[PDB]
């Protein structure tokens, strides 16, 4: 038995040991209550945040295109509005939402998420569209009769003006898809315009967990 | 005897320190060729140490690196400080002496000065998996046509090492060698020993040859 | 004296005594772990027999082997969640069995390896699917060294894996030898790191049919005695497909 | 007292000590049951295997002929079939068995091994063998009869399939020997070829100890 | 400095260079020079139950082997 | 109070101190009975011996 056995002389990083203290005398300020604390960082990964679902070449540099996706009169019954492979942190149309930011200082992960779709047009304006969930390892429906046949929630809107979809089994291609579907066509009040609506929004639901940190890959070096 | 065996637990028949690699560098300016240098971290590099983890088709354990490094001077300063710094697996490399990854913040590094006794740290259990797999049998892709074996199972970190101080008159050059040894080994399904010399160091291809040795006849 | 196994929409005829090899001395199960609330699997109708075409055994003939759960990728409606599902795990029950009369004589190991990972015949090439699985029909080994453009390194007396063949009885086995038995049974639970993974991507174990003591025949008599398998899932589970939402 | 007492630094190969961690936050992988496990090196000693006892000079290259040994009906009675020092760890015969190749990984063992005989011809095919054990430091025995003298189990083919027998007071020539002998000539139904075989197996019995840890001789070196 | 304890019956090198010094079943203690001596100790190894300082037989089983301390 | 007085780094031949063990594995040899055994040097100080008395040259 011994204090000198092989590796007690060295520094090494992220170790934790004592340190003698520069002032042992002043240390003195009393801590107050502040309103708002986080002692956790699935306390910042359950809030909501907008997703951008639009991405063209300049409906994403002026952003304000970015959140939102065009609907029309003109559009036929069952063509797909939008879709996207569901995979946060390597899919960019979620990975740099608020919640998505999180799992790019981690390296595996799991849980479960929940979308959030919100139609924003007018309140004399009704339609139905067909929302579809495909299970990983299985390509995206073709049609709206393959989309009805696999997972898939009617969403009248004109009841209901959002729908929250839970959907189990993410972790990190092979990974479902999310994609909407017009069932009808929307159904203006007498708008000359049919430019209708709707965002998206993202969170992490419940149990959440991650493991082993890394560094974040969206910031390069100093620059100052 | 006049008890039971305790030499032939699992934890004993593994668990001895091994020497696996050693490399060299030098001091030298980041034109210089050699002036850092690198290793993965395998345990299928040595034979021998090779053939008792082949024992097992699963296994879980920590591990301890310790390395011990000498230097010499060649042909015609104050003491030397040597950095040696675990990339966990999905980390950032350096491809040269000078770079932000030495200087990032989620790679642990040890200092240390010669004439002291030599580093080491445990890296703990590190894979999403819940144990090692030494024999595995898929591919790669989703689809039929990836990579034979060994593919993202069985990855594990590396380690760079590069001189601290300024480039100064006079090289020096400094071979460190590494010794490994795991502790806390759980092994699950045992298989048969290896019987063929080992050719690759990513596949489980063989030459074949004899079981056994010829008698001269087989009946006393 | 016999019973007749059934599991439904299937029956077969078996010997009354055999005895079973519990693979590690565990049975199939459902899993039971919590913390699948964010990831609930359904649990089912695929629990039958499916026997697989028969093989002949000859004098001088030198093995077979399959690899599951890829020799079942064409069979049924256990087929079809390989492809409906992303992930599964699944037990098996493997009934071996074969004819013979009482003046044939030799024997047979069967053996089941978990993670069974093959050669290469060139010892610097890189074995691809097709010289590696051959679906439901048998794959077979072959005495005398010879190249193949890929191809696995059959030798028999290495196995495939450059290990002894004589020791391969490590791994749950049972000796069929004529003069006594004509059948044996395995039951092989789901053994892998991971709880549950792809089926198409990764296969869990390798049957595999060695003859030893070589068929022979006493005057007059057939110059062939027919193998056939027969296996039957236990216990599977594929993960869910279910939004665990509402509107 | 002190702490730096002769031999308090230095790196000493084979030594325990505490040594601190690279990640003392990531560590987190839950274990799971396993089906199988080994705790202990004499759980696979204990295992049977084929033994290889036919040896010519390729009749061990391609080895589905070193595993059996043949009978025949133009053979007398009173010779001998095979034999063998019995001593693993250093006779190959068993000692690149699964069982035998335990044993080059210590120096000096002890314990009780059991031999498996199993005839492996027709069901219509009956002898009578005389199985025979001389004690260590007695030669081999010359004839059936000096080996009827001595230890002996007469194994009648027709009734029992296999025999067992359990050798007390190996360890390690001296050493006993197993030696197999006629007592009768095999009795055909009709067959047209007399072939008829006979396989060995052989596994640890019961308590068995080894110690102290040294390398394997039959693996040298790397190579890549 | 490396010194290693072979243990009765391991390898041994022949040369500087070797696998005998790379090998994982003997004993080394790396030692720099301006610590404290290094020591290790070694437990009793032997097959039998003591040393023997007196010895009266014939390494062979016969006698004709070498005589005394075998 | 510390563990760097003064004669703290030294090798002093007849001084014990623990020591690290080459092999933390194998140690194990039982210990059997033998007849006859030896605790102190004075059990065999009385024991009587022939003392030669005569002493010429030859």
């Amino acid at each position: 038995p011994t204090m000198n056995t092989p590796g007690s002389n060295q520094f090494l990083t992220s170790d934790d040991f004592q340190s003698p203290s520069a002032m042992p005398q002043f240390d003195v300020t009393p801590e107050m209550h502040i309103p708002g604390e986080v002692r956790n960082l699935m306390e910042i990964a359950e809030v909501d945040s907008v997703m951008p679902i639009n991405n063209d070449s300049a409906a994403k540099v002026s952003s304000m295109e970015a959140y939102r996706v065009e609907l029309s009169t003109n559009t036929n019954a069952g063509t797909q509005v939008f879709g996207f492979q569901l995979n946060p942190g390597a899919e960019s149309v979620m990975n740099r939402t608020l919640m998505g930011e999180i799992l790019n200082y981690y390296a595996h992960w799991s849980g479960s998420i929940k979308i959030t779709f919100v139609f924003c047009g007018s309140a004399m304006t009704t339609g139905k569209f067909l929302l579809s969930y495909a299970p990983p390892g299985a390509g995206a429906p073709k049609t709206r009769k393959d989309a009805m046949l696999g997972t898939h929630v009617v969403w009248d809107v004109g009841l209901q003006s959002s729908c929250v979809l839970c959907i189990p089994w993410i972790s990190q291609t092979n990974a479902g898809f999310v994609t909407c579907w017009y069932q009808t066509s929307v159904v203006s009040p007498a708008s000359n315009q049919p430019k209708c609506y709707m965002m998206c929004m993202v969170s992490a639901c419940n149990d959440f967990s991650v493991r082993m940190l890394r560094d974040t890959k969206f910031i390069e070096q100093t620059s100052f | 005897n006049n008890h039971v065996r305790s030499e032939s637990t699992i934890e004993n028949f593994l668990a001895r320190s091994a020497c696996v690699f050693y490399l060299e560098y030098k001091t030298g300016t980041k034109e210089d060729s050699n002036s850092f240098n690198n290793w993965v971290i395998t345990t299928r590099r040595v034979a021998q140490l090779r053939r008792k983890l082949e024992m097992f088709t699963y296994l879980r354990f920590d591990m301890e690196i310790t390395v011990v490094i000498t230097s010499s001077q060649d042909q015609s300063a104050p003491v030397l400080t040597h950095q040696i710094m675990y990339v966990p697996p999905g980390g950032p490399i350096p491809v040269s002496v000078d770079d932000y990854s030495w200087q990032t913040s989620t790679n642990p590094s040890i200092f240390w000065t010669e004439g002291n006794a030599p580093a080491r740290m445990s890296i703990p259990f590190i894979s999403i998996g819940n144990a090692y797999s030494n024999f595995y049998d898929g591919w790669s892709h989703f689809s039929q046509a990836g990579v034979y074996g060994f593919t993202t199972l069985n990855n594990m970190g590396q380690l760079f090492f590069r001189h601290v101080n300024k480039p100064n008159p006079a090289a020096i050059t400094s071979v460190a060698r590494i010794y490994f040894k795991p502790k806390h080994v759980r092994a699950w399904v045992p298989r048969p020993p290896r019987l063929c010399p080992y050719i690759n160091s990513t596949n489980v291809n063989f030459e074949p040859k004899p079981v056994t040795e010829v008698r001269t006849n087989i009946i006393t | 004296r016999v019973r007749s196994i059934t599991l439904g929409n299937s029956t077969i005829t078996t010997q009354e005594c055999a005895n079973v090899v519990v693979g590690y001395g565990e049975w199939p199960e459902y899993l039971s772990d919590n913390e699948a609330t964010a990831e609930d699997q359904p649990t089912v109708a695929t629990c039958r027999f499916y026997t697989l075409d028969s093989v002949q055994w000859e004098n001088g003939s030198p093995g077979w082997w399959w690899k599951f759960p890829d020799a079942l990728r064409d069979m049924g409606l256990f087929g079809q969640n390989m492809y409906y599902h992303y992930l599964g795990r699944a037990g098996y029950t493997i009934h071996v069995q074969c004819n013979a009369s009482k003046f044939h004589q030799g024997c047979i190991l069967v053996v089941c390896v978990p993670e069974a990972e093959m050669g290469s015949a060139q010892t610097s090439g890189v074995v691809n699917y097709e010289h590696i699985s051959k679906g439901e029909i048998a794959s077979r080994f072959t005495t005398t060294t010879t190249a193949e453009d890929h191809g696995v390194q059959a030798a028999v007396w290495n196995a495939g894996m450059g290990v002894g063949v004589g020791n391969l009885t490590i791994f749950p086995h049972q000796w069929i030898n004529l003069r006594t038995n004509n059948s044996a049974t395995i039951v092989m639970p789901y053994v892998n790191s991971v709880p549950m993974d792809n089926m198409y991507r990764h296969h869990n174990f390798t049957l595999m049919i060695i003859p030893f003591v070589p068929l022979d025949f006493s005057a007059g008599a057939s110059t062939y005695v027919p193998i056939t398998v027969t296996v039957a899932p236990m216990c599977a589970e594929y993960n869910g497909l279910r939004l665990a939402g509402h509107q």
